[PDB]
DNA sequence: ATCACAATCCCGGTGCCGAGGCCGCTCAATTGGTCGTAGACAGCTCTAGCACCGCTTAAACGCACGTACGGATTCCGTACGTGCGTTTAAGCGGTGCTAGAGCTGTCTACGACCAATTGAGCGGCCTCGGCACCGGGATTGTGAT
DNA sequence: ATCACAATCCCGGTGCCGAGGCCGCTCAATTGGTCGTAGACAGCTCTAGCACCGCTTAAACGCACGTACGGAATCCGTACGTGCGTTTAAGCGGTGCTAGAGCTGTCTACGACCAATTGAGCGGCCTCGGCACCGGGATTGTGAT
């Protein structure tokens, strides 16, 4: 028989939940909810960051689009616990070079 | 003989039922309603079982919330019996009725 | 003049979470012409942070049900007993979550006993 | 072509104490005998609504079978978006 | 001499707000309160006239709105006068807490 | 900028619960209803300030609002957008 | 027939509508039938609501539609209503609407 | 002077209240509110047409999305006369 | 309070299947390089947001007074919850059939990209008719009697 | 019943200014040509949806019975509507000041796109440890007394 790649977050997910709970799993209905819940946020942030650009006559999705997206979209302290992993990502990352 | 007082039994089902995930409607009865709605709609459809018991999922959810807002309603009139007038201010209040 | 040993923009970036699709997912999508560097790198270091904190609360239910494993009620439990996941996910079912105990006062029998 | 036999009657099979279940999930304690009918028929609506979203997503794609997706996608328009299923 | 009985007068009222469009709020002291508002997110801030005007536009409309629900919950109950519990349990199933 | 939520005042809040069809008002309705007001202002008064940080202006426009309302599912029509 | 309207039998802009559907970021591609039918949409629910809105206006003795005529003409259709339930209509109003229990009690007897 | 060019679809909605209502005029208000509609419903019906594609793995929106969309976003009637006035109008663009 | 007794809770034993690890092949992220253009930035204009003050007057305020409303109380009738024995059909595990999902390879109609052309639609300017506002004085609606 | 009298209606008068038309400049729609690949269309495989069937049970059912519920009916106290005289400040308008929105032009950093490259992440394949299920004791609450 064959196959037909289905891509998923499921690896990260894995490493994620190794990382703050390192004896614990998760089942396949657990992670298709983690999955869900991955596609959910990702569209809500790009099609927000996808209007900010259309308000600003911007042809370009930045980093500042995605972290006003964030701002509009998460409550409160999610919101200013996001935006530091979002800004440090962005910093360490442009180091990097 | 022993005899629950009115209450006791309905009290114990609440904490019973609010404790699981488990579908409260049977399968079978779920899936023909599904199919003679959609018939109805277009002949000669096939569902994937996976698409009957999302439809599944999503209208139990639907009415396990629907019945917190019509409990909300009763007790708003000083009553403890929930009654389809409660269900209907429910629905007016969320915008699902005119 | 040898060029490649693989790095990850994940591992640039410090994240599990992959720079990689992300950005792929960002030019596929029709969200705009362009897509610049950073932009991945922050949306995939969110989807990260969220990440981590529902599998943290998600992770605490399972050990108080004496379970190793997360299922779909823990991650019901996680998200609604906090405010700030509960706002997010507001319009949102959890596929076998089902609710919190919650009993209206009113309901509960008259004072009896000592 | 056998023809499978005809539907009919079918949201009796949602049956008083299956909505006793739900309303007992959902709180309730009292249970008018005017309910089970009203719930019938609020369900049907709800039913025929993510229903008709989904056969217009299945018939849109050219398929005779109704998908996963085809009702999570019904159920996102509807404001009901359902995780488990591919989102 | 004479006076209309309690609640004649409020009909009235009614018939006279519903028939008409005009803004019910004193437009300064709206005015105020947004600046007063807007100033804890961000301080030396301009409106533009029109945009105090939709907020105004919008604020009504949804207190109007909500005074409607609240008036159902009102009467759900066999009062015709609306009370605080009325607002919240129109909020609550409006899913706003 | 002083408890300008009492500019809000009882009988404004009357023509308004009159629009909405209501004969009787509690006395304590008033504080209530400046609740409900304050906290629906805040919410679309930070989207809309997000939006004016945005486009790096320090003049809140009408379509910051109606971004900001459409946000909130209280789509405003009538301010352009 | 030089414009893609005219074409169409539409008044509403088609090639506008191709443009706006282009730079607004929905696909990489547009076909040519995608504007003429949206055009068409957009030209057919216009005209529904300046019908029902013209009609207010003539109710009310006027021969300008303001927003309340559009406030009145949509509450009052049913499908229109559906179609706008999450929209305000800046300087609409409200449908008149007393609920039946805060009427007085019609004297109620002789006289 | 000279103010910056500001679309609207002012002139449509004119050419199409005369259609209807030859005798009838319109405030400037009402036309704000008539293309606050457009611009609503432009979005919506393109937004589901936008989804549709992509579901389905097509770089294309035709006029079956838009057609689709529209099923999906209009209520009954809206519906079945909405549609119609669209294929009426692709139909007599198609031969002309 | 002080009982018997249901129903739930908790425990370790049982055995089963899906979580999770390995493995090897492949598609997609990476490296490196080229080219053109979006937007950051700096400069300049003049819009419209703001401050401030005086007058006019309608709205807000607060206080007196009394009605009709909400809430507490008592009652009575039967709609519901509980539990019994009987009836019903879900669930399960099984085979048996093929429809249609979904993937591949082919190959041209159709939509992007482009240059050149011009008329549809935009802002500017202007005015006059629709309608808001008024008061004359008419009939209706509310409440006192 | 009668009889204010305030509200409501309709009327023609009147004076304001924004709807809507005319003009003429311009940029975005159209025309006609190129070129690349999206997706129709046909063919092929085989996953998974559907259908039939016979038990075994647990759930669904109808019915007896009673009690706690809901709703009807009454009474009492004051919250809240109405109307007054008195105070407050919104709205108006007109003047006077400058912030900053919104536009321009310049130049280059940055992201699209392309080729060559290779390992991250996929499905296939396997297993054994977590947990669903169980039966059987302890423990917890209810209803009787
Ligand atoms: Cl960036
Ligand atoms: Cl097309
Ligand atoms: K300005
Ligand atoms: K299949
Ligand atoms: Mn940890
Ligand atoms: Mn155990
Ligand atoms: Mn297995
Ligand atoms: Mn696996
Ligand atoms: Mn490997
Ligand atoms: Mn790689
Ligand atoms: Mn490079
Ligand atoms: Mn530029
Ligand atoms: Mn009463
Ligand atoms: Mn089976
Ligand atoms: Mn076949
Ligand atoms: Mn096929
Ligand atoms: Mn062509
Ligand atoms: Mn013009
Ligand atoms: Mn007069
Ligand atoms: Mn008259
Ligand atoms: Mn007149
Ligand atoms: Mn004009
Ligand atoms: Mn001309
Ligand atoms: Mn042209
Ligand atoms: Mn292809
Ligand atoms: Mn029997
Ligand atoms: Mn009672
Ligand atoms: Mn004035
Ligand atoms: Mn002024
Ligand atoms: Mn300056
Ligand atoms: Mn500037
Ligand atoms: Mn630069
Ligand atoms: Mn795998
Ligand atoms: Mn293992
Ligand atoms: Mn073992
Ligand atoms: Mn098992
Ligand atoms: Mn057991």
């Amino acid at each position: 028989r064959k196959r037909s790649r289905k891509e998923s977050y499921s690896i990260y997910v894995y490493k994620v939940l190794k990382q703050v709970h390192p004896d614990t799993g998760i089942s396949s209905k657990a992670m298709g909810i983690m999955n869900s819940f991955v596609n959910d946020i990702f569209e809500r942030i790009a099609g927000e960051a996808s209007r900010l650009a259309h308000y600003n006559k911007r042809s370009t999705i930045t980093s500042r689009e995605i972290q006003t997206a964030v701002r509009l979209l998460l409550p409160g302290e999610l919101a200013k616990h996001a935006v530091s992993e979002g800004t440090k990502a962005v910093t360490k990352y442009t180091s990097a070079k | 003989p022993h005899r629950y007082r009115p209450g006791t039994v309905a009290l114990r089902e609440i904490r019973r039922y609010q404790k699981s995930t488990e579908l409260l409607i049977r399968k079978l009865p779920f899936q023909r309603l599904v199919r003679e709605i959609a018939q109805d709609f277009k002949t000669d459809l096939r569902f994937q079982s996976s698409a009957v018991m999302a439809l599944q999922e999503a209208c139990e959810a639907y009415l396990v919330g629907l019945f917190e807002d019509t409990n909300l309603c009763a007790i708003h009139a000083k009553r403890v019996t929930i009654m389809p007038k409660d269900i209907q201010l429910a629905r007016r209040i969320r915008g699902e009725r005119a | 003049k040898a060029r490649a040993k693989a790095k990850s923009r994940s591992s640039r970036a410090g994240l599990q979470f992959p720079v990689g699709r992300v950005h792929r997912l960002l030019r596929k999508g029709h969200y705009a012409e362009r897509v610049g560097a950073g932009a991945p790198v922050y949306l995939a270091a969110v989807l990260e942070y969220l990440t981590a904190e529902i599998l943290e609360l998600a992770g605490n239910a399972a050990r108080d049900n004496k379970k190793t494993r997360i299922i779909p009620r823990h991650l019901q439990l996680a998200i609604r007993n906090d405010e700030e996941l509960n706002k997010l996910l507001g319009g949102v079912t959890i596929a076998q979550g089902g609710v919190l105990p919650n009993i209206q006062a009113v309901l509960l029998p008259k004072k009896t006993s000592a | 072509k056998r023809h499978r036999k005809v539907l009919r009657d079918n949201i009796q099979g949602i049956t008083k104490p299956a909505i006793r279940r739900l309303a007992r999930r959902g709180g309730v304690k009292r249970i008018s005998g005017l309910i089970y009918e009203e719930t019938r028929g609020v369900l049907k609506v709800f039913l025929e609504n993510v229903i008709r979203d989904a056969v217009t997503y299945t018939e849109h794609a050219k398929r005779k079978t109704v998908t996963a997706m085809d009702v999570v996608y019904a159920l996102k328009r509807q404001g009901r978006t359902l995780y488990g299923f591919g989102g």
